[PDB]
């Protein structure tokens, strides 16, 4: 199993 | 100040409920067009994104901005001291130091106040690029809802496997394993668009999360790529939608 | 002898529901005028007093009084072995060792027999002298049920603040605080006689037990003055009452 | 090959939730004459007895007789994942190395699709001879599972005693004791008996607790007792077969 | 905050 | 009381 996280398509707009 | 006001306050209801057991924390991002709120999982791998819009409510009036830092689990257990019928205003202040709710019955003999903190966040907010999708799903929300509960007996992940003829939910765990296959009907309709053939999996986790969304819409849309999060849609009818986005496995 | 008779056995399911949480033990006086019970918590804070007057019943009968022993718990288990619609007859002899119970079902091809022992009491007593009180509040029970279900999210103890303008009661906590203001109507009226305003603070975990005697009574009453307990009085109709006292805070 | 369809999906999984709390695995027996279950629960004082007759399928087909180790927990817990109006399949194949069970939906967008693993089982096995028993009563199958409801709050055995025109039943305990009589109606909602003989035995409630269980499948449950043999409790899955609990007396 | 119990209040 | 097995009064069928 591994479970990727929103990071690695969404670009961080803080 | 800011005030909003909202005849049917059910509605609220059922998005603190569609809310509080994914997330804790949030920023209410109040504008003149309406509310959004967006927020990650402690987890980062799935998020919520909620628009209401100005004119799906009753009253709507901003004077200025606001970003309201809140306690989630807090606001629910508010309203749920909210009846079903009751009329739910919102409303803040120059200060903006705490949030005001308010709640008037239709016996309307008894008003209700609450006022909850609102705590102070560093809000991890992202940006949603506009994408287009190999595979779209509409479905009753009932039935998706059903399926994903279904299958977490099985195992804890899904497979989605989309070609033209229909969509396939698969889960696999030590009892054996299970499919389950939706075809495009003659709403309560399903309709599949498809572009291209699309396998993915996911955690069954966080879509049993998403189902809480399930009284808020009798319908639910899946987007689904290669290598883009899955988004789940549920539209507030009039006012709005909650999307939930959801980073796939492997 | 001692033999009562009471068609609506209902009655009985309820007033023991409306006790079994609150005390374990309590003891039953009986005489020719009815039947009285009195009884404080394990913290001293509440009581609680029971009537049901000889003629709500349909055949009540007392060779002469007599103090039953009974462990509550245990007596409400034999009454949920009791129909919802049975005729239900109590009976004690000479000997008092035990409380006879039957069950007769109205079709008449049933019928239940429970027996069950009466254990030894040491009575502290104290008297309730009924008092005068600053105001008091009639309502409908299932709404102040619902004020008190409500706030127990919020905090541990409601605030009652009541002037003429109406009731109001408050609750603070971590989330913040609350409010629920009910004025005076036009059954399921409010109405409110009051010769002096009082705010006064109770536990809410110990009218959370109270509200447990809602299903046998539609209006409820509450009856206050600074410096005397809270009388929460439910009316069982056409035989009696249940009247729970609760010391204020500070 | 071996398949079996049923319209009533509600049927199976009825039984299952009937079963799957007193015994855990099970060997099913399928010919072409239908489907037998029997097995004693890991305590061996209570009994399942399970029928299912080939006519009650609407599609039933077996060509070789099969024996199907099956954890019974496994199948409800797919089971859970058909609707009442199902129309469920079961489904082996050549070597029955699975078993596959089919549920189509009547809103017609959903076929499900769940095979289990068969495991290999050891068969001690009882032979249950036909007999006739002293005293044998009929009675809805909701008062009798209140009446085992009730009298766990009293006691943790029952003493029930059946005479001419009505069955009592009994339980003591620390609180005290009770009683429940029951009498003879003016159909499913009566209560007869039929008695040769009059019977007094002794029963644990727990496991008539577990049996009662299967109320969901029958609005009417039948006992029957005699001296010195076990009781037997038979729910009818009506037109295809039934379920049988077998249980041991006390002293 | 505080809080008492009932003796203090009834003969 | 004690609690009888079904062994008591069925055979062991195989």
């Amino acid at each position: 199993s591994h479970q990727n996280v929103l990071s690695n398509y969404f670009p961080r707009v803080s | 100040m800011f005030e909003a006001r909202l005849v049917q306050g059910s509605i609220l209801k059922k998005v603190l409920e569609a809310l509080k057991d994914l997330i804790n924390e949030a920023c209410w991002d109040i504008s003149s067009s309406g509310v959004n709120l967006q927020s990650m999982d402690s987890s980062h791998v799935s998020l919520v994104q909620l628009t209401l819009r100005s004119e799906g409510f009753d009253t709507y009036r901003c004077d200025r901005n606001l970003a309201m830092g809140v306690n989630l689990t807090s606001m629910s257990k508010i309203l749920k001291c909210a009846g079903n019928e009751d009329i739910i205003t919102l409303r803040a202040e120059d200060n903006a130091d705490t949030l005001a709710l308010v709640f008037e019955a239709p016996n309307q003999e008894k008003v209700s106040d609450y006022e909850m903190k609102l705590m102070d966040l560093d809000v991890e907010q992202l940006g949603i690029p506009e994408q287009e999708y190999s595979c779209v799903v509409k479905m009753p929300s009932g039935e998706f809802a059903r399926i994903c509960r279904d299958l977490s007996h099985i195992g804890d992940a899904v497979v989605i496997s989309c070609a033209k003829d229909g969509v396939k939910f698969s889960a696999s765990g030590e009892l054996g394993n299970g499919n389950i296959k939706l075809s495009q009907t003659s709403e309560e309709a399903v309709t599949i668009e498809m572009n291209e053939p699309v396998q993915l999996t996911f955690a069954l986790r966080y879509l049993n999360f998403f189902t809480k969304a399930t009284p808020l819409s009798s319908t639910v849309t899946l987007s689904m790529s290669a290598d883009v999060p899955l988004v789940v849609e549920y539209k507030i009818a009039d006012m709005g939608h909650l999307k939930y986005y959801l980073a796939p496995k492997i």
